[PDB]
């Protein structure tokens, strides 16, 4: 589950298919100006240190 | 430009033309509206909102501000100056410290204020964002355009000036310095008023019991407590503010998306927000049976929803509804 | 040197060449790599990693680094640049601050993001010493001869730049910076794609209802959220990243050593560290009785200890071990 | 001006000649008094204590004192120097961080030491206001006419410099400072001591097998734990300590005052400081029943007054005392 531990999953370090549960969630750029919200949950891995 | 009394002027307390009363760390934008006893902005007569006027002696200096320094626990930014007054987005700080650079000297001034930045929101920011829900903070304008309000600035009084003071090479001779109006006697007999040119002094002989004031009353100031009254009159002199507080909505918070999760008749929820999140919740029924809890260290909390419904507000973010039958 | 929209660029979200992305405070050194979308190094030819190019109009501008600030809370220090990229020894901050000075301008950009510094050991300081023991931290290199990874780096889309579109004295007039690819109508009926030298507009002539394109893909760029897609197609540009994180060695921790006193089958520590220590044991019985704290606070504290032994882990300080018969 | 190992400067473990040892974050005025291995003050010679000796090289370096910065989480403020030692008002800091500007290059040297500054008084600030009660605080003197105590300075050991250990086109080549007294020999046989004008190697040739010495031993240095011993001797230098701490009064706290409101033999006091104030009383029967409990956040309290009286202490503000009949 996203936010909770191993919210990135890969098989390996080399392994370019994984699982990412991370509930990432675009919204839409503020009054007319480029950028990319992305709303997410700092990871599994941030928590669990 | 008025000078006062600044309190921990870099050594102790100086007379800076830049000491700073009426610290407002009250808005949210991460911006303080201050009070120089200086007057920058245009110079002496007309020209330039970006230059430097502050008091060098009895006179002005108008010149460039080329290295203003506001700053707090770390440097704040200057937002604008208008007047006797600046705006400047700081970070959080028990003190506000103000400074300039003349090119010779420092020549800074320091005060203690607590100030804080909550923004506008459920959430316990420390900083404002780059993105996030907009929504209404307080906040002061840039602009100078502006008269929603007017502080009272009428006369100076007097001001000490023993560089007038010389000695007539017996007496202590007093000077003027444009014909201003120098009131003037001494601890002796002698001339027990002073509206006067250049006087000498037939009695006493120490520059150190004698009367040097400056009634310069041709341009009026901020009625600082600074200040010392002009004992004749309110003069007139009623002054705008520039940096009104407007309703602004910053650019603001917002706090990451929960983890629903079902389970009978209750929300498990996985959360882990940025920073402190005040979570709360409306059980609709007639029992309200509310919760409040600012959230900063990831937490599974629990609702027990009932039949009818619940509702959840992760932040400033918008509140959510649920239906658990 | 990419230019992008700065978030709070001083004064609010401008467009920084130095617009700041993947603020990574992910390390343990004090250190943060981050990426400007300004490419310093070299010149725009071949000379000194040191000089410093920025975008300043569609142009670079290829001179010295003479006055970078990184800073966050409190101004950090630099460690070293490549590429688009530099990394920076900075304490904690709440946000992250970056920016040089041309000369002109202070011209800096600045963005959130949520920094810390824990060094690896159970202290838990707030910055790094000058002694102690020395274990694998996580760390950024000096270096920029380095290939560990390597980020997708394909061409910029158009930008904007109305500069170009001059008045024809009717007519809104386009130009072309070198031959670069113009993409070209307005609002009204006229020419429809635009790859050209200087055209002019036959139909309208307001500059505001125009399409002033420069497709000016003679050099790629870094893949910023904060770029528009070049729409023809994934060109090629597979470019490494210098500052990869290494299992260096940092210089650090060690909390001051405990105050050892025995009583019967049990420790009496009075301890009393520098930094919160996360204290731990493991009472060596198949029942193991484990016990964990961070202790910041001068603390007397107790340890059963059984017949067979205990051991005890005054932070990154080695773990020690007691018969208590 | 002594130069030692300074643990993270700016890079890493460099040698400054500003190396800090003898943090002392003891007193309460928000004053350090540091020293810098590097004695500024007059020159070489005789004039000017705002000049500016440090080694670069063998050799001072006696010039003006231009940017001098000492600092910590923030910018701290220099107070005065004398000989090796700075006095700087600096806010609290995990660390210091010390540094001036010889014009090329920036050249700082850093350290850790856990640094604070409570105030004297019941009020836990964090930095000293402009008003309040004067009370015996500790801190260290602007002054320079100062003996109250004296470290002990004794001579330099040797240092290297194999910027001496030339080559004399085929054997390393030895040179001296002035005739300073160069201590001498390699790995393999030749001249064995070394107190010597500018000798040749017979032997040797490689300047990495050689001993270039120093021993110049003219004027005595500060015993720093960052210095070799001078193997010899034990030689004078008994030399003064300029900032001695003293019993000033600083300019102190305060706190708001308290909000007094009666009930039956019991104080209520709606009560709301600007910082945390450790409040006290004393029940004067011989039942002392007292109580402390530090106050941040604004709190309504009691107090069972008995009928012979109580005392109530806000803070450093002067203690109260009250009949409850």
């Amino acid at each position: 589950k996203a936010g909770s531990f191993g919210d990135l999953q890969s098989r390996t370090s080399t392994s370019n298919d994984l699982y990412a549960n991370t509930n990432l969630k675009l919204q839409r750029p503020q009054a007319g100006i480029v950028h990319t919200p992305f709303t997410q949950a700092p990871s599994g891995f941030e928590r669990w240190k | 430009p008025y000078i006062a009394d600044c309190p921990n002027c870099g050594h102790s307390r100086c007379d800076s033309p830049i000491a700073i009363e009426e610290v407002r760390g009250d808005a949210h934008a991460g911006v303080i509206r201050i009070q120089t006893s200086a007057m920058f902005g245009l110079k002496t007569d007309g020209v330039d909102l970006a230059y430097m006027s502050f008091m060098n002696g009895k006179t002005q200096k108008s010149i460039k501000i080329d290295n203003l320094h506001v700053r707090t626990s770390a440097p704040c930014s200057l937002v604008s100056h208008h007047g006797y007054y600046i705006l400047a987005q700081c970070p959080p700080g028990d003190t506000v410290t103000v400074g300039f650079h003349d090119g010779p000297n420092r020549h800074t001034c320091t005060v203690a204020h607590k100030v804080e930045f909550r923004p506008v929101g459920r959430e316990k920011y420390r900083h404002p964002p780059e993105h996030g829900v907009e929504l209404p903070c307080n906040r002061y304008t840039h602009k100078r355009a502006d008269q929603g309000h007017y502080v009272e600035m009428h006369q100076p009084g007097l001001v000490a000036d023993h560089s007038l003071l010389s000695i007539h090479s017996a007496k202590v001779k007093i000077t003027v310095p444009s014909g201003a109006q120098v009131k003037y006697y001494c601890k002796c007999p002698d001339v027990r008023e002073g509206i006067t040119s250049s006087d000498h002094t037939t009695t006493c002989t120490d520059v150190k019991q004698c009367r040097a004031y400056l009634i310069d009353n041709k341009k009026w100031v901020y009625n600082s407590g600074r200040l010392p009254r002009g004992e004749g009159d309110t003069f007139k002199g009623k002054l705008h503010v520039p940096f009104v507080p407007v309703k602004a909505k910053c650019i603001a918070t917002l706090a990451p998306e929960p983890l629903v999760e079902h389970k009978h008749r209750t929300l498990i929820l996985h959360l882990h927000p940025d920073h402190p999140t005040l979570l709360t919740t409306r059980s609709l029924g007639s029992d309200a049976n509310p919760t409040r809890q600012w959230i900063e260290r990831p937490t599974t909390v629990n609702f027990t929803v009932t039949g009818e419904g619940l509702e959840y507000t992760w932040g400033n973010h918008p509140p959510k509804r649920v239906w658990a039958q």
